[PDB]
């Protein structure tokens, strides 16, 4: 429990904030690696 | 049949093997780059799968619920891949069933959809598409996880099906359980662990479930890649064969063309 | 026996490096090749491997898995785990700084709880670099 | 020597070229559609 936890945050999304923020951390010469991990390919049917 | 039917069928039958040719070039080009990022993502599946080869964490009876996640591409001309991996997810779904189990299936794979749709339609949880177009990555493979615990199904028992990759021309269709409910995850084994805690735990489970997603999608494009690459030789092979033939038989026609138009000229000349 | 990789790059597999910190989600901790078999959820920060060798290693990861069990086995899962150089300090004081300013946009609890996430990703990447 | 040419498999017109046509249609079909939705969203306003 912390203030993610327990408030609405999944620890999966925690660990796609913190992801990020260490991709946006990294230099523009390796961000293409960065933009290569992130993955958003995969959409939604409903 | 007549000279231009024959013709018509061979140019497309020629057309249809340079396709196929160039897509067997392009899925080999896929399946070697799969097959390169496939060993760190085998690494950290094991890595994550590791804690549960080490802990006898088995579900200890029957339970109301269970997800079962179908790991397939939107892609067709994979062979038999969709095929396998759909039997093997209808018969687990059977068998659940048998025991009275709420079954309810996610799939990752349009493909899968479709398959499924005709029977299962109801038992869909979410429905996943545009896999296999792109390489996979863990970005999606988390979007997937946490659409998953967002979907409200809270199944106590879980597994997940994939085609793992064996080698350039073998797969296997494999089912390996998840342990996502945090009671199920608590055990005799986690006694010996420290700081188990019950959340800690929780966020534990749900990241295993992601690397777990995580390396089924790798080891599924790198299977789907293979079969498509085998699947266009195939194709390749069949038209080519298709094509001898066909040119055998043009050249038959053709030249009986040519015979009958001469005998017809012939004849008019020798009737004057 | 370290088995520690990012989902797209490996760093340590099997390696008997005996000594690694990792910024748990609770804190920090210590693996002395003889630690209690724990579960530990990694949190915004940089593990410091410590090599059997005098030499070590200092990469900052993102959230993840500390598992060790009762063996010296230890399955380090880091999401986004890089070296320190590749980060840049400038653009980790300005994330951190834009951050703590975008931190009460979010008027939701859920949304002011993840920029707070980013705020301390961002400080832990500050310490680090 | 015997050659071939771009787009020969509707000229035969066997399996394959009406298997392209009826893709084709198919999905131009539902293409229309949300594009009909999308117009008729639009001239609402």
């Amino acid at each position: 429990v912390a203030y993610w936890r327990q408030a609405g945050l999944s620890y999966i999304r925690y660990s796609q904030i913190c992801a990020k923020a260490v991709r946006d951390a990294l230099k523009a010469e390796f961000k293409a690696n960065a933009e290569k991990t992130s993955g958003s390919n995969v959409k939604i049917v409903k | 049949a007549t000279l231009k039917d024959i013709t018509r069928r061979l140019k497309s039958i020629k057309n249809i093997q340079k396709i196929t040719k160039s897509m067997k070039m392009v899925a080999a080009a896929k399946y070697a780059r799969a097959e390169r990022d496939l060993k760190p993502a085998r690494v950290y599946g094991i890595g994550s799968l590791a804690l549960y080869e080490k802990a006898d964490i088995k579900v200890p009876e029957d339970k109301k619920k269970h997800l079962i996640i179908g790991v397939s591409s939107d892609r067709g001309l994979c062979g038999a891949i969709h095929s396998s991996v759909a039997k093997q997810i209808k018969s687990e779904v059977a068998n659940l069933t048998a025991a009275g189990k709420e079954v309810k299936i996610v799939g990752v794979g349009d493909k899968i959809r479709g398959i499924l749709h005709r029977t299962h339609s109801d038992q869909f949880l979410v429905t996943f598409k545009e896999v296999g177009r792109k390489p996979p990555t863990f970005g999606d493979a988390s979007v997937i996880a946490l659409e998953l615990l967002n979907s409200g199904y809270e199944f106590d028992e879980g597994s997940i099906i994939f085609n793992r990759f064996r080698s350039v021309i073998s797969y296997k269709t494999e089912e390996k359980p998840i342990f996502s409910l945090d009671t199920v995850a608590s055990a005799e084994s986690m006694s010996i662990y420290d700081d188990i805690d019950a959340d800690v735990l929780r966020n534990y489970q749900e990241y295993s479930l992601a690397n777990i997603i995580y390396y089924s999608l790798k080891e599924s494009t790198t299977s789907e890649q293979s079969a498509r690459m085998t699947a266009m030789d195939n194709a390749s092979k069949n038209a080519s064969e298709m094509i001898d033939k066909l040119t055998l038989t043009f050249n038959r026609t053709r030249q009986a063309v040519i015979t009958k138009e001469l005998i017809e000229i012939i004849s008019g000349a020798a009737a004057l | 026996s370290f088995t520690f990789a990012s989902p797209t790059q490996v760093f340590f597999n099997g390696a008997n490096v005996r000594q690694v910190d990792v910024p748990t989600q609770t804190g920090a901790f210590g693996i002395l090749a003889s630690h209690v078999p724990t579960l530990q959820v990694l949190r915004p920060g940089l593990v410091v491997v410590h090599a059997e060798d005098g030499t070590t290693s200092k990469y900052f990861v993102s959230s993840g898995s500390v598992t060790v069990n009762a063996d010296s086995s230890v399955q380090l899962l880091a999401e986004e785990a890089v070296t320190l150089d590749m980060l840049d300090p400038g653009v980790a004081k300005a994330n951190l700084e834009k951050a703590q300013s975008e931190l009460l946009g979010a008027a939701d609890e859920a949304s002011r709880a993840e920029i707070q996430i980013r705020i301390e990703a961002n400080e832990a990447l500050v310490k680090a670099l | 020597g015997v050659r071939s040419g771009a787009g020969a498999v509707r000229d035969a017109g066997g399996a394959f070229g009406k298997k392209e046509q009826a893709d084709e249609e198919r999905y131009f079909r539902a293409r229309a559609r949300e594009q009909l939705a999308a117009l008729k969203k639009h001239h609402e306003n």
